[PDB]
């Protein structure tokens, strides 16, 4: 386990207060659209299993499927973006704190670099 | 795996019984209370790897 | 019978509107890769008097 | 056609592997469901894990 | 590439919402429109590819394959119309959905810009093909054919996934542009040998390679007409495209590891042509001819010279079109007499003149009659192989002779001679079948007129 | 045809430059992340891989029954 | 016998119920319009229009540009007495050999 | 069984698992395991018959032995450390005993026979609950004690589980035994990835639970317990057969379905740690699982087996009971591959 | 098992062929004993004598395979004077496979065992040379 045990981690918290400094996902996000598509597919499968007209029966429950999937997907995307931002922040902090472990290397141009040539014949 | 409901809600379900240097009835000390206290105070807050090392 | 024609031949617009939407999405994706617009060594150019972007 | 394609190319990769998998499946699933037998197997596994694992 | 991707995902709901008697018409019309739209990808540059976005890009190698797929879909729809008359509406819509999903996956596979997405889509193409074969095949052996196909492909491709994730961890990215610009030589060690083996063996099993090819006759013989058309024309070219893409990071080790595969491919050309000489089934003959042509493409890719990649691309396109046409002709003959035996029906030139003409043209294109793109690709590959070594000319010459032999043998057996007396259900050829053959054959001659569009990025 | 259906080479050129920049940055970040993860797991002096230890707040410092606790 | 199975039906001939059949559908009108749309779209639109589009595709491969540049370079080289083709692709002054 | 008693026992099983997952004390974790087993036995013995009684007896014997081994490991760890908190165990022998006890509870090889035995003995709902919950809990314990796990022993048990599951599924014909061997193989995958990334372990757990729920609920809907019984479903409700086919394809790891995501992530994580041979063998061995999945799919969806005459009365009548969250579990088990980066949320 | 593997690896490759064969025979005997114990536990013998016979057959087969592999590999390496070559291990593995086929009286089993055992022995030698690890320690 990598992230668990991080200092300042409040248990059983889906979104801490520091996650509110990040841009919230746009409502037109392709991931949100895919979540809504999954909800619509679940509604169609529900109609098919229960032996109802697939594309015309249960419009209210299909709408509820889509809405629930979009809601949960939005919150899941917020948490995912927060976790990735936290990972990048920790990585950059450690790189700053350990310059001898992450040193800069000399940049030699290809004119100076010697590389072997392997003919194709 | 480990949903820390005790830490989240401020409960003491088993943390009283976790160690033998905690609050004992009638203030009865453990056999190795001093050694355990020193080990805990050394290893607290530095992580498992650093605590072992 | 005009409603019946629509009720039966409304599926013939799906592919055209999908093509239009795909072109729109391609343009919208191209607008996100403008980091080096008018900045390449080969095509760096002074803008015309009535012009703001070299390409869209 | 017959010797290479229909016989030996079929024998090397797909037929030999299929035969091996079938034999292993029979060996694995041929158990009689006897608690005494597979608890003795549990004991042997326990002893092996305790001794030859360091 | 979204302007091509989205219309297929709109073909799906259109197919599922169209009327029961309009599904074929709508699917064919809109597939033709999508092919016309996809024709715009042929306007490739000369130095670098067309980078639409971070996910999709088009190259001079990807564009002809995309055009071929988008053109091949409506022909498969016509063949499905032919052989699925008595099916129910829902099952017909499911068949069309399988074809549409396969086309969409192929388009995304050809336009993918990263190796892992390429692998995901290239493995995603397995499901629709397996479903089509094992569900709408006509004979008992379709289940065995599906099992062989699926397990050959997966046993080939899983080490490719392991190698790809290892390469990403080692280098940083699997993006094709990055792995081309940041390419470094591969040392001659056991680990590099096994990574080379993983990638190459995956694509060779997909290709297929001689000795790893039994799944091809098994699946092509037992598949329905649309499945055979897509298996031979496009799905066989995934291995060639992958090899032409994956060999960027395998040099110079490819100069040392290519010998076993080159010998296998050349002797496989010879052996499969000889097998074609003595086949009692027409579909098996066509399948083994496909194997021989793909072995020639393997030789070109392995020798890996600028004159060999152009020949490889041209031969891939030409073989796809020719094999699709041959399978369509064989399917028409089968649907007339309900048997795949070649010597069962004869005198078909006396009974059906126009089909005899189509057979003649298809067999002439199969044996690489100049100036067809089949011959263009074969001649480029032969010249590159001659530059590589001077006995490959002997092997190519004998392969070409046997190819002409079996092509004209099947032509003479099916079309010429005395008609079978007791076969009295040979109805005149349908306008649908004639149009299918014409739409197969005319693009070949047009590409002969303009050959620079299918010679790859090294032109 | 060029005016209607296509664009100039500058658009594709600079889009390719931007894509290359993004992909190179991502590859560098992936390598750096792998190095950071390896070092953190090896040492334990970073925010990651902080396995739990016994809390010191549980210790009772009140006088006991015997002076030698 | 082992099953209550239907006998294998005889294959239907489209020409029996419709001598003018194009082979697309058993419905005459649907068959006729399927043939018409296939022929029109495929042959006319795809073949003719795509063929002329590909024929008149702009020269983005820069073949003519390369020819003109080669002519210009050849003229400049042979006018000044310089070799037509240089010995090296890059500059040995900029290249630093290891020593 | 009274409905109130049944729901009380189900809630007791869930409360025991929750106590195991929230307790920081080894005694409390052992108490949770004991409560879980005690409340689980009647659930197995709900439908009373000699086979169910035998399955419950075997399950009780196995779980009691595992609990005794786990308590012995706890006591041994207490002897050398004097600590009750569940952390990295301070004694290798105690760690080995704990690992063996948890493997026995999970069903990892060579402790696997009771899994198909009990699964065949008990009904479909009992098997579903057994697999899901009784694998949910010990995996939580293992994830908590991951940093002290012996990689050699853990990976040996995982590979043995994968191989045994593949071969058993190849040879079996009963649907419940096929599901049991599938569970064994997936547990092998999870425990193979366990010593490197508990996040990947949890992701595999979630995907496996979703797919198993979908498959078991489809089997309950079709009321089929054998291959031939399932072979008649196409003549009554062909939609269920197609959904079962796509679920079987997903469980085999075929892209672009949801089942490929756990295998893909596990392969990536293991190859990050310079491990190639184990991921290669694990990937190649799943072909046996896919083979028996495909063989099961041939008999139900891709072909039409002969039917009977009373199936006409079956057509005349209609299914009454409605499964809960069946469409959601079907969708989540086949169409969540483009949502893979949510494993960061799972982290 | 670790001690036996350490002894086998500590014995030099191209030298001390008798000791290398002894180490391989010990490893094979241990494997055969474990297999015999599992076989008796899972499939009970009819009688004690039959169980002893089965254990002896399995142990002798495994020990013969190990001894043949060790002897063949060490002798090949010594005569070719080319250590660190997977071909020696391949020859030893095929020899062990042929020994198994002779013990089971089956030409097809012998051929398949030769092929598979030679391949896996070559893989083991390549892993020893290149530093491949089967059970990798958690690193990242
Ligand atoms: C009645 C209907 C009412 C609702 C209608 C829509 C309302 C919203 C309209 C709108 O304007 O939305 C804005 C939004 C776009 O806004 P944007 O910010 O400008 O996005 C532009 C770029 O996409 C921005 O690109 P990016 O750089 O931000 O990243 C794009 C992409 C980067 O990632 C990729 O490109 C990878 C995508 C594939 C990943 C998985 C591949 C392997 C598995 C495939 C099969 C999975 C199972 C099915 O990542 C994602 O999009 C993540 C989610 C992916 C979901 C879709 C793709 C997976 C399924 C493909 C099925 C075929 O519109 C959409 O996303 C619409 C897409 C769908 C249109 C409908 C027709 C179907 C098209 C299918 C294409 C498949 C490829
Ligand atoms: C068996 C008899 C035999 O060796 O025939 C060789 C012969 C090839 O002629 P060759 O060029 O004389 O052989 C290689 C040269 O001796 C020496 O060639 P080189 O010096 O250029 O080094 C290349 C060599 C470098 O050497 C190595 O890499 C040695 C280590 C190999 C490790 C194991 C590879 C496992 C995967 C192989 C494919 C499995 C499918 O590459 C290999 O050994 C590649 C082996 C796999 C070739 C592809 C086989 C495809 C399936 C054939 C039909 C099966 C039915 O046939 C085969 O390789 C196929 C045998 C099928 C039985
Ligand atoms: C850390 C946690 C764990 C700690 C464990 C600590 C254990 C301490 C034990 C202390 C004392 C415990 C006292 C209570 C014991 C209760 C035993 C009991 O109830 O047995 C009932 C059980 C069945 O009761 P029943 O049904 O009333 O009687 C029916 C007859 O048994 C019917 O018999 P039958 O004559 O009709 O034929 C059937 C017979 C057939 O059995 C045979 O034919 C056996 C033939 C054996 C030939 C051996 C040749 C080679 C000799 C050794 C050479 C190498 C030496 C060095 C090895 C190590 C090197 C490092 O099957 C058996 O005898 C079954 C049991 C033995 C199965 C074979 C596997 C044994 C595994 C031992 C460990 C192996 C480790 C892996 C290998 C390592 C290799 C390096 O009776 C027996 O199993 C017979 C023996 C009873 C006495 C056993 C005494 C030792 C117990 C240990
Ligand atoms: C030191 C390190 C040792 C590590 C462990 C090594 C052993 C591992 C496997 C042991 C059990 C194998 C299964 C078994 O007992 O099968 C027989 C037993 C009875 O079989 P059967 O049904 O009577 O056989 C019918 C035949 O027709 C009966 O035919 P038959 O009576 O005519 O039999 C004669 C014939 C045919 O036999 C058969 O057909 C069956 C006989 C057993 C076949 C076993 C096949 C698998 C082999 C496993 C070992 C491979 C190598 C392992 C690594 C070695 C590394 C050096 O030939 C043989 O028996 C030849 C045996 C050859 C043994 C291996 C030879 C190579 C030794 C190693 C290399 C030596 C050179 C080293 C150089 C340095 O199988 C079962 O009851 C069911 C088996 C499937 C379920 C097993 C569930 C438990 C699995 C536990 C595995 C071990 C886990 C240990 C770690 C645990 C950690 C928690
Ligand atoms: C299928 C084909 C698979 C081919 C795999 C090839 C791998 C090559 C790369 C690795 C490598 O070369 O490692 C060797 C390794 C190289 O590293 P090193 O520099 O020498 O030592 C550094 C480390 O200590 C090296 O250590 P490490 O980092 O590799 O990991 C050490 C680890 C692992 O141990 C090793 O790595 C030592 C053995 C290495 C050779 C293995 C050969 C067999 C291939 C196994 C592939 C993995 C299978 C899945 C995992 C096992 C569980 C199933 O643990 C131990 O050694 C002790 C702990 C206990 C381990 C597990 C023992 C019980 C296994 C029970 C299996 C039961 C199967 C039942 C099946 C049937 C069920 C019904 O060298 C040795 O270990 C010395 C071996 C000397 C004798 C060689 C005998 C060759 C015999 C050939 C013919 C066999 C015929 C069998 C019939
Ligand atoms: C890859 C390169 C070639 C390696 C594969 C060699 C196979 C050669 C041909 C197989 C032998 C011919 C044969 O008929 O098999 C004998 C016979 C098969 O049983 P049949 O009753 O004949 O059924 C027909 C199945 N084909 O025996 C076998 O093949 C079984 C294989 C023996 C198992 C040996 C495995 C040893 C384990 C190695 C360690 C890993
Ligand atoms: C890609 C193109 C295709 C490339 C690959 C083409 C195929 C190549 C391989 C062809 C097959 C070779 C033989 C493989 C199996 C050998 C074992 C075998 O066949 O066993 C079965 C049989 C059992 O016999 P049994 O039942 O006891 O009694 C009947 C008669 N006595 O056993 C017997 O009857 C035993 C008969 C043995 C006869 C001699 C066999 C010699 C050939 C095999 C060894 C070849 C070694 C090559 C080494 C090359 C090194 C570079």
């Amino acid at each position: 386990t990598m992230m668990s045990g991080r200092p300042g981690r409040v248990p059983l918290q889906f979104l801490p207060n520091e996650a509110r400094s990040l841009p919230p996902p746009k409502l037109t996000d392709p991931r949100l659209v895919y979540m809504g598509f999954l909800g619509y597919c679940s509604g169609l499968i529900d109609n098919a299993i229960r032996r109802r007209p697939v594309v015309s029966a249960g419009l209210h429950r299909q709408l509820l499927y889509v809405t629930s999937f979009v809601f949960f997907g939005y919150y899941l995307l917020k948490r995912q973006d927060y976790m990735y931002a936290l990972r990048d922040h920790d990585m950059f902090a450690y790189v700053k704190s350990h310059p001898e472990d992450f040193p800069e290397k000399d940049k030699k141009t290809y004119g100076e670099i010697l590389e072997e040539f392997h003919p194709v014949r | 795996p480990f949903f820390d409901v005790q830490k989240r809600l401020g409960l003491d379900l088993d943390r009283w019984m976790t160690i033998q240097s905690a609050e004992q009835p009638h203030k009865i000390p453990g056999r190795c209370h001093a050694f355990e206290k020193e080990w805990i105070e050394c290893a607290h807050g530095i992580g498992g790897i650093r605590a072992e090392k | 019978n005009v409603l019946q024609i629509v009720r039966d031949h409304w599926v013939h617009i799906l592919v055209p509107v999908g093509f239009v939407f795909g072109c729109y999405l391609d343009r919208r994706s191209d607008e996100k890769l403008t980091a080096f617009r008018n900045k390449s060594l080969l095509f760096k150019r002074e803008l015309r008097p009535n012009e703001e972007v070299t390409w869209k | 056609s017959s010797l290479l394609d229909l016989i030996w190319l079929e024998t090397i990769l797909p037929k030999t592997t299929s035969f091996i998998q079938m034999k292993m499946s029979i060996m694995v699933s041929n158990q009689k469901g006897l608690i005494k037998l597979y608890f003795l197997s549990f004991l042997i596994t326990i002893m092996i894990s305790m001794t030859l694992f360091n | 590439m979204l302007k091509i991707i989205i219309p297929t995902t709109m073909l799906l709901p259109m197919t599922w919402m169209s009327k029961h008697n309009m599904i074929w018409i709508n699917a064919t019309v809109h597939s033709l429109l999508i092919s016309l739209i996809s024709l715009s990808l042929l306007n490739q540059l000369g130095e670098n590819s067309l980078n639409f976005s971070l996910t999709f890009f088009s190259d001079s190698l990807s564009a002809p394959l995309l055009v071929l797929t988008t053109w091949l879909l409506p022909l498969m729809l016509m063949a499905s119309q032919s052989h699925l008359s008595k099916e129910t509406t829902t099952r017909k819509k499911l068949y069309i959905t399988m074809l549409i999903l396969l086309q969409l996956f192929l388009i995304m596979t050809f336009t993918a810009t990263e190796l892992i997405l390429f692998y995901i889509l290239f493995e995603a193409t397995l499901v629709p093909t397996l479903i089509i074969i094992t569900r709408w095949g006509n004979q008992t052996e379709r289940l065995n054919a599906g099992l062989y196909f699926l397990f050959y492909t997966l046993a080939g491709s899983l080490p490719l996934l392991v190698a790809l994730v290892y390469i990403q961890n080692t280098t940083g990215s699997l993006n094709f542009l990055i792995i081309h610009y940041w390419s470094h030589p591969l040392s001659n060690s056991w680990s590099n040998i096994f990574m080379w083996l993983a990638c190459i063996m995956a694509f060779m099993v997909k290709m297929p390679l001689y000795g790893l090819h039994l799944w091809l006759p098994k699946a092509h013989v037992e598949a329905p007409i649309a499945g055979s058309m897509v298996l031979a024309a496009v799905l066989l070219k995934l291995g060639g495209y992958g090899m032409m893409r994956i060999t960027t990071i395998l040099n110079p080790l490819t100069n040392y590891m290519a010998y076993p595969f080159l010998m296998l491919s050349m002797w496989g050309m010879i052996m499969t042509s000889s097998i074609c000489l003595r086949q009692t089934d027409l579909k098996s003959l066509i399948a083994y001819s496909s194997v021989s042509h793909m072995a020639l493409v393997i030789v070109a890719i392995m020798i890996q010279t600028p004159w060999s990649f152009m020949g490889a691309t041209a031969l891939m396109i030409a073989h796809g079109l020719t094999s699709s046409m041959l399978f369509c002709l064989a399917n028409t003959n089968y649907e007339r007499v309900h048997s795949r035996t070649m010597i069962l029906a004869r005198g078909l030139q006396t009974l059906l003149p126009l089909m005899a003409t189509w057979w003649l043209v298809a067999s002439l294109t199969n044996l690489a009659l100049p100036p067809s793109i089949n011959l263009i690709g074969e001649l480029f590959i032969i010249t590159a192989s001659f530059s590589w070594s001077n006995i490959t000319i002997i092997l190519m010459g004998m392969n070409m002779m046997i190819t002409a032999l079996y092509s004209l043998y099947m032509l003479i057996t099916t079309q010429r001679g005395k008609y079978t007396h007791h076969i009295n259900n040979i109805k005149p050829s349908f306008t649908r079948e004639n149009a299918l053959m014409a739409l197969h054959i005319l693009p070949l001659l047009l590409l002969t007129l303009n050959p620079k569009m299918i010679l790859g990025p090294l032109y | 045809i060029a005016r209607t259906f296509y664009d100039g080479p500058e658009k594709n050129y600079e889009k390719t430059m931007a894509i290359l920049q993004i992909e190179a940055e991502k590859a560098e970040l992936r390598l750096k992340e792998l190095e950071v993860r390896r070092l953190m797991r090896a040492r334990g002096d970073g925010p990651w891989y902080q396995y739990p230890t016994i809390d010191k707040a549980l210790i009772d410092h009140s006088p006991k029954t015997t002076p030698d606790n | 016998i082992r099953l209550q199975e239907d006998p294998d039906p005889e294959d239907e001939n489209l020409y029996e119920k419709n001598p003018d059949s194009h082979g697309y559908d058993k419905d005459p009108i649907v068959d006729l319009w399927n043939m018409r749309v296939v022929f029109f779209f495929g042959f006319s639109i795809v073949l003719v229009l795509g063929s002329t589009f590909v024929a008149y595709l702009p020269d983005y491969r820069m073949q003519e540009w390369a020819r003109r540049e080669a002519e210009r370079l050849v003229k400049y080289r042979e006018a000044n007495g310089l070799p037509l083709m240089e010995s090296n692709c890059f500059d040995p002054n900029k290249i630093q050999l290891p020593e | 069984m009274n409905p109130i008693i049944y729901t009380t026992l189900i809630m007791t099983v869930m409360s025991g698992t929750m106590l195991v997952m929230i307790s920081s004390h080894w005694l409390l974790i052992w108490i949770g395991f004991e409560m879980n087993l005690l409340a689980m036995i009647p659930v197995l013995m709900k439908n009373f018959n000699p086979r169910a009684t035998e399955a419950a007896t075997k399950y009780f014997l196995t779980q009691a032995t595992a609990s005794m081994m786990l308590m012995m490991a706890i006591i041994i760890n207490l002897l050398y450390s004097g600590q009750w908190t569940i952390t990295k165990m301070f004694n290798p022998v105690a760690m080995t005993m704990m690992t063996m006890a948890l493997a026995m509870k999970l069903g990892l090889s060579p402790f696997h026979f009771w899994v198909p035995e009990v699964t065949q003995g008990i009904s479909l709902q009992a098997g579903l609950l057994l697999l899901t919950w009784q694998k949910l809990a010990p995996l939580s314990v293992l994830c908590q004690i991951s940093q002290s796990i012996n990689p050699n022993l853990m990976l040996t048990m995982a590979m043995l589980s994968i191989l045994i599951g593949g071969w058993g599924g190849l040879n079996q014909t009963q649907l419940r035994k096929i599901m049991a061997y599938s569970s064994i193989a997936h547990m092998g995958w999870m425990t193979a990835v366990l010593p490197y990334n508990t996040t990947m372990t949890i992701l595999n757990l979630l995907i496996y639970i979703t797919m198993t729920l979908a498959m078991f609920m489809l089997l309950i809907h079709s009321s089929a317990t054998t291959t031939l019984s399932l072979s008649h479903t196409w003549n009554k409700m062909p939609v269920i057969t197609s959904l079962m086919m796509v679920t079987l394809l997903s469980m085999g790891g075929l892209p672009p379905l949801s089942g490929f995501m756990p295998k893909w992530m596990i392969i990536q994580e293991m190859t990050k740690n310079e491990s190639i041979i184990m991921p290669t063998l694990m990937a190649m061995t799943a072909l046996l699982n896919l083979y028996f999945y495909m063989r099961l799919a041939y008999s139900s969806s891709l072909t039409m087996f002969p039917s009977t005459n009373n199936m006409k009365m079956k057509w005349q009548f209609e299914h009454t009971k409605q499964m809960k969250l069946l469409p959601t579990m079907i969708v989540l088990s086949t169409l969540v591959l483009p949502m893979t980066p949510a494993l960061s949320s799972l982290n | 098992a670790k001690t036996l593997l350490h002894k086998y690896s500590d014995i030099p490759e191209g030298t001390e062929c008798h000791r290398k064969a002894y180490a391989s025979t010990s490893i094979g005997g241990a494997t055969g004993l474990i297999v015999s114990a599992y076989s008796i536990a899972l499939k009970p013998p009819a009688s004690f004598l039959e169980g002893v016979a089965r254990t002896g057959r399995y142990t002798f087969t495994s020990a013969a395979i190990g001894a043949i592999f060790g002897l063949t590999s060490c002798i090949s390496a010594q005569v070719r004077e080319k250590p660190d070559d997977p071909l020696n291990y391949f020859i030893g593995g095929c020899a062990g496979g042929l020994t198994l086929g002779a013990r089971t009286r089956s030409y097809g089993i012998g051929a398949a065992a030769c092929a598979y055992m030679g391949l896996t022995a070559a893989l083991v030698k390549m892993g020893q040379l290149e530093g491949w690890q089967v059970f990798a320690e958690p690193k990242v």
